[PDB]
């Protein structure tokens, strides 16, 4: 296929456990000072997830395909923000429309194209010494693209693309969910401020963009980007810098929660209805 | 009374009969707050425009069109629309809009139809049989037509086969016929396809050059981005008017309202799981419906040997002898200052008599 | 060709059951109107068989 990277010692990984994630509320209306109880695409309390690293600072850079199911829980624990974009599709081999939500140092693209991707996609940029600027070197993504159906171009905007090293200091939170081939993002940040695992709390969710495509997703990827320095030893073969992150995914099942609304109409409360009889 | 009870003596008591509603007035329907609009200038009119072997191709995505921007600056000739009438673009949506720009001849609009026979038709363009679309044509003696002569136009004579619909066709090498095969020596059995045309402006009008741009839409499939226009309405407060938010069919008093919402979504249920409020899709204001469907009647009467007068009871309706009780709003009975003991039962300790030119007291 | 038999194919509003309509007016469609001429976007609602 295409050019890959060596000495990637790659760990195995490990199961880990989440605390009341993924409430959300059900529909485009607002009710208050009532219990109501529906059926959507959900995470059950006290699930089990899988832990993926991405901590290099060693020699773990690891991004496997995940199957898409029936709704992914996308929560990540960035603070240089290392996972740059997404891309969507079945078979990746410029045969099926693919989706590829990137986003770039200078702009949002969303393309629902027919691309050609190789066996190892990341990102990559390069940080010079004698001058402090962060520039966008290697784009090591798809060799060609001929055919499209959908092309999002946003605002051009400034990002500082840090690349500094410590703790966990942002909280990325994304929803993907399908009803009738409508995309469903939800987006949620939360200044956390913590080492390592996952951070515990609870909170409700807020909107993104309900983007109408109507293809058929079966597999899905997330893409890193890599830091190029004086630390390398002086090829892109073998030399590499993922960084310090972790993501966290979590697979959507439909149960059924009882909603607590206050006066302000938000979620304050969530009773799972078979959990425990107590709850039941 | 009578029809309610079916009798023609009627007891001394109270009856129900019917209730009050209130009918709306006024209907207002909303939903155009996005500007956002279709390029239709570089469609409809261009410097200069392709072949009609060599067609232009346009994708319309991610707009809104409209249907009374087309006559306003710009006068055609030809509009004739297969599958669809020319008056159902404003409410139905599209999907797909494709915009094929090709220059013909006066006497070759004729022969872009879905289900003729010809040339052109066949070599150059093939329209589906089950085509639902629109054809404009117009005549455009101003820059396709040059006074010296115009010969860019270009048009496919001699082929192998037919086309598919939807297939465009772009060959510049020599046909072959029979044998003696040429690859270019321009002699016996050795055709070119692309021949000029005509286009002289001191011929007619029907060998002067006519812009034909055909629309091709879907109805009813995949998932759409581009509608048509879209009506408009005001927008009327305190007042038992029927009225269309996003979709919802509601009919009702809109009064303001003293709570404020979360900037994503819209509607508004209460306690009850019915609607209680509603926020403005265009103003952005939070509206309480409350429709003007309250109340009942009730008839009171001393009996018919007694007297042939009434009271009327309306049931919860705010207010000759118009009294406001605690259980309702009386009319055809005057409140007294004495206490009486109590004949007809009515409510919250108000009771009705026949008393003393003799009238219904309360 | 037998071209004697013709039929309504615009008009403008529908028609009530047990009713014959036998008055033609020239059918707007869209801009332009026609008043009584026939020019642009005015259509014939009588046409023939085949």
């Amino acid at each position: 296929q295409c050019v890959n990277l060596t000495t990637r010692t790659q760990l195995p990984p490990a199961y880990t456990n989440s605390f009341t994630r993924g409430v959300y509320y059900p529909d485009k209306v607002f009710r208050s000072s009532v219990l109501h109880s529906t059926q959507d695409l959900f995470l059950p309390f006290f699930s089990n997830v899988t832990w993926f690293h991405a901590i290099h600072v060693t020699k773990r850079f690891d991004n496997p395909v995940l199957p898409f199911n029936d709704g992914v829980y996308f929560a990540s624990t960035e603070k240089s923000n290392i996972i740059r974009g997404w891309i969507f599709g079945t078979t990746l081999d410029s045969k099926t429309q693919s989706l590829l939500i990137v986003n770039n140092a200078t702009n949002v693209v969303i393309k629902v194209c027919e691309f050609q991707f190789c066996n190892d996609p990341f990102l990559g940029v390069y940080y010079h010494k004698n001058n402090k600027s962060w520039m966008e070197s290697e784009f090591r993504v798809y060799s060609s693209a001929n055919n499209c159906t959908f092309e999002y171009v946003s605002q051009p905007f400034l990002m500082d693309l840090e690349g500094k090293q410590g703790n966990f200091k942002n909280l990325r939170e994304f929803v993907f969910k399908n009803i009738d081939g409508y995309f469903k993002i939800y987006s949620k940040h939360t200044p956390i401020n913590l080492v390592r695992d996952l951070p515990q709390g609870f909170s409700a969710l807020e909107p993104l963009v309900d983007l109408p495509i109507g293809i058929n997703i079966t597999r899905f990827q997330t893409l890193l980007a890599l830091h190029r320095s004086y630390l390398t030893p002086g090829d892109s073969s073998s030399g590499w810098t993922a960084g310090a992150a972790a993501y966290y995914v979590g697979y959507l099942q439909p149960r059924t929660f009882l909603l607590k609304y206050n006066e302000n109409g938000t979620i304050t409360d969530a009773v799972d209805c078979a959990l425990d009889p107590l709850s039941e | 009374t009578k029809c309610t009870l079916k009798s023609f003596t009627v007891e001394k008591g109270i009856y129900q009969t019917s209730n009050f509603r209130v009918q709306p007035t006024e209907s207002i329907v909303r939903f155009p707050n996005i500007t956002n609009l279709c390029p239709f200038g570089e469609v409809f009119n261009a410097t200069r425009f392709a072949s009609v072997y060599a067609w232009n191709r346009k994708r319309i995505s991610n707009c809104v069109a409209d249907y009374s921007v087309l006559y306003n600056s710009a006068s055609f000739s030809t509009f004739k629309c297969y599958g669809v009438s020319p008056t159902k673009l404003n409410d139905l949506c599209f999907t797909n809009v494709y915009a094929d720009s090709f220059v013909i001849r006066g006497d070759e609009v004729r022969q872009i139809a879905p289900g003729q026979t010809g040339k052109i038709a066949d070599y150059n363009y093939k329209l589906p049989d089950d085509f639902t679309g629109c054809v404009i044509a117009w005549n455009s003696n101003n820059l396709d037509s040059k006074v010296g002569g115009n010969y860019n136009y270009l048009y496919r004579l001699f082929r192998k086969s037919n086309l598919k619909p939807f297939e465009r066709d772009i060959s510049t090498e020599i046909y072959q016929a029979g044998s003696t095969p040429c690859n270019g020596v321009e002699g016996f059995n050795c055709y070119f396809p692309l021949q000029s045309y005509g286009f002289q402006p001191t011929n007619g009008v029907g060998y002067q050059p006519y812009r034909v741009v055909v629309l091709s839409f879907e109805l009813l499939h995949a998932p759409a981005t581009v509608c048509g226009p879209k009506k408009s309405t005001n927008l009327v407060k305190n007042k038992c008017v029927n009225f269309n938010f996003n979709g919802l069919t509601g009919t009702g008093v809109l009064t303001e309202s003293n709570k404020k919402f979360l900037p994503f979504q819209q509607f508004g249920r209460d306690i009850a799981d019915t609607t209680d409020a509603v926020r403005d899709p265009q103003t952005l204001e939070i509206l309480d419906i409350t429709p003007c469907s309250f109340g009942g009647v009730s008839v009171i009467t001393p009996g018919t040997n007694t007297s042939n007068q009434v009271a009327v009871l309306y049931q919860d309706v705010n207010c000759s002898n118009v009294f406001q009780t605690r259980a309702g709003c009386l009319i055809g009975a005057e409140h007294v200052n004495n206490s009486y003991e109590c004949d007809i039962p009515i409510g919250a300790g108000i009771c009705a008599s026949y008393q003393t030119s003799q009238s219904i007291i309360a």
